[PDB]
RNA sequence: UGGAGAGUCUGAUCCUGGCUCAGGGUGAACGCUGGCGGCGUGCCUAAGACAUGCAAGUCGUGCGGGCCGCGGGGUUUUACUCCGUGGUCAGCGGCGGACGGGUGAGUAACGCGUGGGUGACCUACCCGGAAGAGGGGGACAACCCGGGGAAACUCGGGCUAAUCCCCCAUGUGGACCCGCCCCUUGGGGUGUGUCCAAAGGGCUUUGCCCGCUUCCGGAUGGGCCCGCGUCCCAUCAGCUAGUUGGUGGGGUAAUGGCCCACCAAGGCGACGACGGGUAGCCGGUCUGAGAGGAUGGCCGGCCACAGGGGCACUGAGACACGGGCCCCACUCCUACGGGAGGCAGCAGUUAGGAAUCUUCCGCAAUGGGCGCAAGCCUGACGGAGCGACGCCGCUUGGAGGAAGAAGCCCUUCGGGGUGUAAACUCCUGAACCCGGGACGAAACCCCCGACGAGGGGACUGACGGUACCGGGGUAAUAGCGCCGGCCAACUCCGUGCCAGCAGCCGCGGUAAUACGGAGGGCGCGAGCGUUACCCGGAUUCACUGGGCGUAAAGGGCGUGUAGGCGGCCUGGGGCGUCCCAUGUGAAAGA
């Protein structure tokens, strides 16, 4: 099989490309609660059909370039930028915590 | 000290120019050919390129590009001379290409 | 090597009488009549009471020395009854008890253990037809121990047959007394030993 | 080349192999495709020689190529025995 | 089927708390001691340097020769010359030098493990199937001639063969453009057009064996991609310029910023980016009641490297340990111009180090390369040698023998102990002697049969005259630690805060069961102790399985970001969760 995550675009900014975020859930190996992980994949987009928000699922794929081994398979649910905004926010944490 | 297997160098440095010529003709060939779809000239672009296309797999024959490689420059050939070609088309021989 | 050297000794310093003698541990002449403490210089003192320690060492000990056995081949075949099913307790002692020359002496070819371990070591003991000179050899049941015939004429084997003659024998075994044969029926039971000995202080000794 | 040849897997002065299928290139006593048989040479067991023909027979219509002790092997085992 | 605790803080107590010990393990080393055998194992440090010898070749059934020799021819004789044959040497050519052997340096990485993708691919030799091999042409070695160099070697001229090279043809078929069909990433079919095949050799020479060409499939080995997992430091917090993406192109077997041009301004990070340290990873191994910790030697699988750094050539395959080029450092030769090297292959040397082996035998077995085969090579391998390094088996006697010798030790001076221990009696018979004496070995090959099935037959040993069997046969190494508690074993004398013991708590300043010796005893025994290191005890990093009023520990307080967590009813989904089937989980180990 070729694997398949779902996930939502976090970015629109490339061309024919873009950025899915795609959590996982797992008992920690030795605490045993249920973690929260999360990757980000460069998908294909060859039609610039998808945009930010959009939850979509992704194909594993021949490699596209260094770092795009995924293209998007369907769009799942159209744009709730919640998810965008808990990303984006948590990106702008990262501002403070330096000096 | 003197292993004979020296000899194997000895043929190394005979097989390097053999292969080294017939790929030098090859592009020289090739190149020749796109000049021509270029320039315009269907007839002689085209008897040359059938030139060219035999002069790889011929090459193909031998240890030389054995493989799909003769392949990829016949594909890369025949699509660029058809292509330059296509400013005012005119394919007058025909041999080499498809209708 | 064995443990080779005086033995109506350790008859005194476990207390309790210890046949590695063979004969002699009879007639009262054991030591173990009219000397019953331990040897040395101080074993006519009175004894202080043991350490929980002790105790499962003077246990081990005397059974060890029943046998006589080196520390190594008791514990590997101790551990080879720990991982046995069935009770460590008395797999241990039916393990003990299927040495070749334990067998021998239980059969009576020999006056003691130890004169059984020179028998064996000598080649005098038959195993299904086969000499087998290893004391360690395990004996399993339907296993028929004789005496080879080049030592059947031998005067000390004719010595201690002859008074085997009617004696009884233990109710795992049997032999044939003209023939010089005899067979391992099965493993004895707790029951089917008199050791006096405790096995559990014993697998107690060994969970530290 | 597939080949079909021993392996050795007893120990100093007793010898047991494996009649094994592997690349002619890795090892001998090296990570095989199949176990196809055991060779005992010495003879010390009744059943010292177990081959599983119709195994072997597959491995030759693909052409695996068998040692000549191998091949010794598998004809006493009746591998190619056609009656 | 599995879980033990103890000593030490106080005058005494309870608690907290660290330290220490008993257990197990080791690629070990050190001290004393040391009899035999089997099976394992043996540079852990300088990936420091290496003398010497061997470690990869093979094919005369692809081809033409040089040297040395013999025989037979054409001739009346000579000269010259033709054919056959033997030994040897390389050369041209083919297959193998990418396996196998070594190391653990680099690597924190798709490197490894694990599960998958390849519609993005390659695979010599091997197997199955389809089809074909017609004609022509050429060159470079060997050889011969000449020049340069001390050498390594090198340059020029001429002749020549081939399974070397090339052109034409033949088109089963395959490749490329374009179109159409079906599939759906570059998968399959089809049409026109263009392009592409080849080699001979051997005999039992009319037929067959070894080869050759194109294509499809198989089998095997492999490339590339992905999910997940993979040590420490946050006293490393920001990183990034081919950097992230795009269009086109180059390259490759093949995707891909892999590279290139141009365009967009992106990508990564507290779920730890970036930097630093450390390090091959695994199957496993050790320990532990387990959860866990520790580790990756030997053996198996993967990777990486071959004095350091870069690079390509040949090739199915390498960017190649025993191939090539270049830079650097080092050793050697040097006619000072210039050359040759590369044990982390097997042994061996030296250095370092607490420490790690034989410059051994063998092609008999198994395995690998070349070969129709005969056969050749194989420090892979099979064996031997050394080392108690580990494990295991085994010996230094067995039975009788005094209410109990001598010597030694203690004593209440009666005696007690060493102790059935010795002597001594009888029995057996490790060593050693003699003779016999292996399995591992049956194929390749020959013959019958068709070079098949099948039948038959013949040669084939390192270990080794070793194992083993039979006969004869001698009483024939014992050591080391410990004896204050934990901890099993006690007295005498010597010594007097001395000499010294000591894992911890502590002993010794005149009666020391702690020092030193002796007698005696305990524990193991061809070993016994010691040091180092790992786990255990340690619930002492507490998931299992701890805590924070006074013992170490509540942030000086708030607000709040991220994150964590979420009252009652119903319905959809089925992500976590649970069940069934199935593939996987290599071999070894357990
Ligand atoms: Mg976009
Ligand atoms: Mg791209
Ligand atoms: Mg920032
Ligand atoms: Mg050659
Ligand atoms: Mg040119
Ligand atoms: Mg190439
Ligand atoms: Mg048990
Ligand atoms: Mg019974
Ligand atoms: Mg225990
Ligand atoms: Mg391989
Ligand atoms: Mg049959
Ligand atoms: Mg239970
Ligand atoms: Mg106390
Ligand atoms: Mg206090
Ligand atoms: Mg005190
Ligand atoms: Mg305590
Ligand atoms: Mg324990
Ligand atoms: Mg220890
Ligand atoms: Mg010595
Ligand atoms: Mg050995
Ligand atoms: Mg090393
Ligand atoms: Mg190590
Ligand atoms: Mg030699
Ligand atoms: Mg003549
Ligand atoms: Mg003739
Ligand atoms: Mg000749
Ligand atoms: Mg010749
Ligand atoms: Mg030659
Ligand atoms: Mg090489
Ligand atoms: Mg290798
Ligand atoms: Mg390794
Ligand atoms: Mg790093
Ligand atoms: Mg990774
Ligand atoms: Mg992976
Ligand atoms: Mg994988
Ligand atoms: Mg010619
Ligand atoms: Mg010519
Ligand atoms: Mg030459
Ligand atoms: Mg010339
Ligand atoms: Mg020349
Ligand atoms: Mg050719
Ligand atoms: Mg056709
Ligand atoms: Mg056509
Ligand atoms: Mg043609
Ligand atoms: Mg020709
Ligand atoms: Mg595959
Ligand atoms: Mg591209
Ligand atoms: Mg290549
Ligand atoms: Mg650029
Ligand atoms: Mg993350
Ligand atoms: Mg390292
Ligand atoms: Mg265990
Ligand atoms: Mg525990
Ligand atoms: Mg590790
Ligand atoms: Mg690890
Ligand atoms: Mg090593
Ligand atoms: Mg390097
Ligand atoms: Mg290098
Ligand atoms: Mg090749
Ligand atoms: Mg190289
Ligand atoms: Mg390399
Ligand atoms: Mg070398
Ligand atoms: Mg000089
Ligand atoms: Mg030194
Ligand atoms: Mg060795
Ligand atoms: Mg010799
Ligand atoms: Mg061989
Ligand atoms: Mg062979
Ligand atoms: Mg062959
Ligand atoms: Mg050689
Ligand atoms: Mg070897
Ligand atoms: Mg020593
Ligand atoms: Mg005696
Ligand atoms: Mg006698
Ligand atoms: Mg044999
Ligand atoms: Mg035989
Ligand atoms: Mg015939
Ligand atoms: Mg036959
Ligand atoms: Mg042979
Ligand atoms: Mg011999
Ligand atoms: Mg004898
Ligand atoms: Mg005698
Ligand atoms: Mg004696
Ligand atoms: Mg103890
Ligand atoms: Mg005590
Ligand atoms: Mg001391
Ligand atoms: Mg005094
Ligand atoms: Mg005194
Ligand atoms: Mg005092
Ligand atoms: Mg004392
Ligand atoms: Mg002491
Ligand atoms: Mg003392
Ligand atoms: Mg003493
Ligand atoms: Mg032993
Ligand atoms: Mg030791
Ligand atoms: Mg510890
Ligand atoms: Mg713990
Ligand atoms: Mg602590
Ligand atoms: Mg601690
Ligand atoms: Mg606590
Ligand atoms: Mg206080
Ligand atoms: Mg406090
Ligand atoms: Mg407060
Ligand atoms: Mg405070
Ligand atoms: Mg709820
Ligand atoms: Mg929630
Ligand atoms: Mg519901
Ligand atoms: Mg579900
Ligand atoms: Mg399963
Ligand atoms: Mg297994
Ligand atoms: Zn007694």
């Amino acid at each position: 099989p070729k694997k398949v995550l779902t996930g939502v675009v976090v970015s629109d900014k490339m061309q024919k490309t873009v950025t899915v975020l795609v959590e996982r859930q797992f008992p920690h190996p030795l605490y045993g609660k249920v973690i929260k992980r999360s990757k980000k994949y460069l998908a294909h987009d060859p039609e610039e059909k998808y945009k930010l928000g959009d939850v979509v699922e992704i194909i594993e794929s021949r490699p596209i370039s260094k770092r795009k081994r995924f293209r998007v398979l369907r769009l799942v649910e159209s744009g709730r930028m919640d998810l965008v905004e808990k990303y984006l926010i948590r990106r702008q944490n990262y501002q403070s915590l330096s000096k | 000290r003197n292993l004979s297997a020296l000899k194997r160098h000895r043929q190394s440095l005979k097989r390097r120019l053999r292969n080294k010529a017939k790929k030098s003709a090859i592009k020289t060939l090739s190149k020749k050919a796109i000049q021509l779809a270029q320039e315009g000239k269907a007839e002689e672009a085209l008897k040359i390129m059938r030139k060219a296309e035999s002069l790889i797999d011929k090459a193909a024959k031998g240890s030389t590009l054995h493989k799909n490689a003769a392949a990829r420059r016949k594909s890369r050939l025949m699509r660029k001379v058809r292509q330059l070609l296509e400013a005012a088309g005119a394919p007058l021989i025909g041999g080499g290409l498809s209708a | 090597g064995r443990y080779i050297g005086p033995v109506c000794r350790l008859c005194r310093r476990e207390g309790v009488k210890l046949y590695l003698k063979g004969e002699r541990c009879y007639s009262p002449k054991c030591a173990m009549e009219r000397r019953p403490y331990p040897p040395g210089q101080h074993g006519q003192k009175r004894a202080r009471r043991p350490s929980d320690y002790a105790v499962r060492l003077r246990e081990k000990q005397k059974l060890r020395r029943i046998y006589g056995i080196s520390e190594r081949q008791f514990r590997n075949l101790f551990e080879e009854a720990s991982k046995k099913k069935g009770v460590t307790g008395s797999v241990f002692l039916g393990l003990l008890e299927s040495r070749l020359d334990n067998v021998v002496y239980r059969l009576g070819f020999a006056v003691s253990r130890r004169q059984a371990r020179q028998l064996v070591r000598h080649g005098h003991i038959t195993v299904n037809g086969r000499r087998v000179d290893l004391p360690s050899y395990r004996v399993r049941p339907g296993d028929e121990i004789a005496v080879a015939e080049k030592s059947r004429n031998l005067e000390l084997i004719r010595q201690n047959l002859e008074a085997m003659k009617g004696r009884k024998v233990g109710p795992w075994l049997s032999l044939d007394v003209e023939g010089m044969k005899g067979k391992f029926l099965r493993l004895p039971d707790r029951e089917d030993l008199a050791l006096p000995v405790n096995e559990q202080l014993v697998i107690e000794f060994y969970s530290r | 080349m597939v080949k079909i040849r021993l392996a050795r897997f007893g120990s100093k002065h007793n010898p047991h192999y494996r009649i094994v299928v592997t690349d002619a290139r890795r090892k001998r006593d090296g990570k095989y495709i199949e176990k196809i048989g055991y060779y005992d040479p010495r003879k010390t067991t009744p059943d010292w020689l177990k081959v599983d023909v119709e195994r072997a027979r597959y491995w030759l219509s693909v052409g695996a190529q068998p040692t000549d002790t191998a091949r010794r092997l598998l004809r006493q085992a009746g591998v190619f025995r056609q009656e």
